[PDB]
């Protein structure tokens, strides 16, 4: 109802100005006669009176304020002469009248400024040109008056109208970025497109290559024990804030956090040839950081790191509460050898070492070697 | 009834002068630009005359300095002093608003003839 | 760069206009003499040029635009008379122009407002009134073209960018609406507008009761082994959906799905006194499509059900990738039932007995008694 | 024989009303859920209504406030009133348990036709 | 003493150049990543520009494409590379690894101020 309140407030004020520009001329005027000053009365109270009363129902108000003004100035304009200034009110109606109505009223506004122009026509021929009512002069600052007033109140009612558009837009779009940006923070970006279409399709990837790292706590019940449900909420929040900031450092991404659980995947979005080195790194800033950050209860927080790799499917299913998803053999690798990763430690299997031994540090104990760290030398 | 009626015209010898006068009913001069309009008959009538409100005049350049035109407003009249007088001038004189002017609502004009009788 | 394209389309198209306007004023013409002419060539060229050179650069070219038709006009009234109607149309420039130009500009746009009025007030008394040129009558039809013109190509001017100004909110309110829609769908509305607001605050909500059901698979990895991954995928999504519309039918709410674990929790964005009869049903409900339901292989696909019920905490953790979530002891009471639930059947403690006892029936077998379903009587 | 026949339907102007009823033999009703279904052509038919065991219903978004779904054990048959009907409810109605709903053993309906005649 | 110093900070116009040095004693670079970071006062400090072990980088969107970030291992050192500076990186920058920057264990940082003057 916002084109409404655009089209209501322009005949508000239009009908404000055109009083205000009435009343001046009124003053002004000096032993000119009250046989005009009756029309007068009449045209003032009911130009400032339909602003008041334009609620009655449909759009034969604003037509009423029209008839109104076309019968005042024809009426003034016959008694006086041509060169006072009927003539240009008229034209700048015929522009301001399209403006004022709406589209779906298009028709009849051109009918409108086709009659105007049917007066003007006439205005010329049929009045007596020039037909003098008391002082002369009086009349030369009446056809000034007249001229100034017709641009000035098309300038300012376009001017208000633009304004009224331009703000509308302004207050709109940030209300649409909003929801974009949240959006944008959702998801990635391509998988967002699809999910808008009305279009319904499956969506399932193939990536022939990828990592996940599992991260989890240890004695998390305990920890909840002692403590209050609230508490620990805001315990887990500043965790995995601090998790994310690092992941989004890094460039990797995260796919969801469960409970305990933070899960990181590497290179589906984009492939990447050194995508294993990445997260092998990743997971030794994390274990760096996760032995600083600190609890409530001030007891170190442990965590067992899993990783695994190999090929990986990626894509939303159901039909409702979509995110993301990965799946693969590799995310069973991980799962299990988070499960039985030992406090405070890294493991990860034959294949990790292949592809990380030559470029990082492993050793000691299907076959699990722990992952110590990076190699010193460079 | 908005009309002009002009009278003055009529029969004189090359060199003489007349007095075409206009006077209109309907409207106010005061507030009225003005013209002196005639017709010979090889074309519509040529604009020899006009008289602004404010007192500006201009002429037709085949008859500047020859006729003048002048006012009364106490009346709602116009005149054409005319001097000099020709065969050329021999015509039927109008008198107008340009509104008039335009819209073709004129009235008969006055006769001057210019020949020796 | 959409306010853009609104300025220099209407730009153009009033070129366009003007140009058409003046050609049939032109053909009209009859002995009127080529001393205009000559002026009359170079006004329709550089107007027809205008819109073809209107890359320069700047704001420039279109002031230039109308400095040519100021200075095109006014040469073209001094030398005929003022009734031809030079007068109408400075009228109609001055109104639009405003519309012309951007608000950044507004107030040179008013500055040529006055201008054109400052010309106004000097064409009645500078330029010689009524000066006549060849035939008079020719001059009545250029009046009365005059009027219609200035009439015309105001409304179609406005009308045109009253056109692009709606149908830019169309397309506009479409492209935000369609986001909007999705993020309705993505999480419930409340939290939404926190989430939306740039204001950072920890979201918890304690709930007194609440119900958790776990739904999970069984030897999900067989299947897998003789299936190829794609189909896979295919198959759980096709299971999901199925399950999510049977859960807004029931109105509860899902809060995510991981692999092959099915969780619904009730009561939590609203508290209910049957809350736990309800989600008996469901999960009733539940077990009937999933027998039915069949994969690839043609195997049933048995699932283990587990309920529980307690208090809850509810809320968003972390920084990024955001989701509803719950919390609580009722949800490791489930966890734990659906794991050492029997294929095909569904199981339930001392309290979901309490409650669930009067109202449906349960036996057999912390300890824990079958749930068999409703009871036939009414 | 497990069958659920609808009936009810038929003509009617925009803003009438109907009582569309569905009885089932070969199952108990009191201990199932239940939807009420309708097909137009653009799609495959969407739940309107829905009632479980137990006396909750829910209802699409498009239809909320003037259909009404309600029940009879006695007898084993469902029963949708439907109110303030419109030319987007022209369409034909089915009947059914989330089992059948999901192994497509339907009946065929019963037509709905809202407009003027 | 585990201590990471800045430099190279100052006054410039906008549209200018900077390359700002952080200097590390106690650690070792190589096996180390890294961020530079930047407050206002409108905010806690922003994380614009991050280097890994191994050469992998990443920045803040507000920055992309105008600061580079560079490495010195014989020497233990960062550098930043900062171009087409503007109003909005007028700030006070600093320097650090994930542990410190979470720990709260930093330096001074350094002013980087960009106006005409
Ligand atoms: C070849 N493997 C797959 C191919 C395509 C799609 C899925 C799989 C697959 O292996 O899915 C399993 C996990 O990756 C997948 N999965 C588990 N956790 C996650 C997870 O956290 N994220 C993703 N994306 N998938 C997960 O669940 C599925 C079952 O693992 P569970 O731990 O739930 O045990 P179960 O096999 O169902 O037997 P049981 O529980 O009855 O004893
Ligand atoms: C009083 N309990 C809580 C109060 C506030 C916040 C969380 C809890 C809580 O119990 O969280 C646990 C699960 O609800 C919560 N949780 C598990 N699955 C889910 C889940 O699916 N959804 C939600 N919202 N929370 C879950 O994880 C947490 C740990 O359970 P795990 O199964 O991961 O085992 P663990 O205790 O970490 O020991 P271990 O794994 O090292 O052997
Ligand atoms: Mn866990
Ligand atoms: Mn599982």
């Amino acid at each position: 109802v916002a084109r409404r309140q655009r089209v209501l407030t322009i005949t508000a004020w239009l009908a404000v100005v055109v009083t205000g520009s009435f009343a001046l001329m009124q003053l002004a005027t000096g032993a000119g006669g009250w046989y005009i000053a009756l029309i007068n009365v009449f045209t003032a109270v009911t130009f400032a009176i339909v602003p008041l009363l334009h609620r009655f129902g449909g759009l034969v108000a604003p037509l009423t304020f029209i008839g109104t003004a076309y019968v005042a100035i024809f009426a003034i304009g016959w008694d006086v002469g041509t060169d006072a200034g009927a003539q240009f009110f008229f034209l700048v109606a015929a522009a301001l009248v399209v403006l004022l109505v709406g589209i779906e009223h298009t028709a009849l506004a051109v009918g409108l400024a086709a009659v105007a122009a049917g007066l003007v026509i006439a205005l010329e021929f049929l009045v007596p040109p020039d037909t003098g009512l008391q002082p002369p002069w009086a009349m030369s600052v009446s056809f000034v008056l007249t001229t100034v007033s017709a641009c000035g109140v098309a300038v300012a009612t376009v001017w208000f109208a633009l304004r009224d558009t331009a703000r509308a837009e302004a207050v709109m779009e940030a209300e649409h970025d909003r929801s974009e940006a949240l959006l944008a923070n959702m998801l990635p970006a391509s998988i967002a497109e699809r999910l808008k279409e009305p279009e319904r399709n499956i969506i399932a990837d193939k990536y022939d290559e990828a990592s996940v790292l599992f991260a989890d706590i240890v004695g998390f019940t305990e920890r909840a024990s002692s403590t209050a449900p609230a508490d620990l909420v805001r315990f887990l929040d500043r965790l995995y804030s601090a998790f994310d900031e690092l992941v989004d450092q890094h460039g990797l991404e995260k796919i969801k956090v469960s409970g305990d659980s933070y899960m990181v995947v590497s290179g589906v979005p984009r492939p990447r040839p050194d995508h294993t080195q990445a997260l092998a790194d990743f997971a030794l800033d994390m274990t760096n950081v996760a032995a600083q950050l600190k609890d409530p209860r001030g007891n170190p927080v442990p965590l067992r790191v899993g990783l695994a790799t190999g090929p990986v499917v990626a894509g939303v299913v159901g039909s409702r509460r979509f995110f993301y998803d990965v799946w693969g053999d590799a995310v069973n690798v991980a799962s299990r050898m988070e499960s039985t990763d030992s406090v405070g430690q890294i493991q990860v299997p034959d294949e990790v070492y292949e592809r990380l031994k030559d470029d990082f540090v492993l050793r000691e104990r299907m076959r699990t070697w722990y992952l110590i760290g990076r190699k010193v030398a460079a | 009834q908005w009309q002009l009626v002009e009278s003055g015209g009529g029969l004189v010898q090359a060199g003489g002068s007349l007095r075409l006068s206009c006077t209109a009913s309907g409207i106010i001069l005061s507030i009225n630009s003005m013209g002196w309009y005639r017709q010979t008959a090889g074309n519509e009538r040529e604009w020899v005359a006009f008289s602004t409100a404010g007192g500006s005049t201009t002429y037709a350049d085949s008859v500047k300095g020859r006729f003048t035109i002048s006012r009364d407003n106490a009346k709602n009249t116009v005149y054409l002093q005319m001097n000099s007088l020709k065969p050329e001038d021999t015509a039927v004189y109008y008198c107008n608003t340009p509104a008039g002017r335009v819209g073709g609502t004129w009235g008969q004009g006055t006769p001057v003839t210019v020949s020796s009788h």
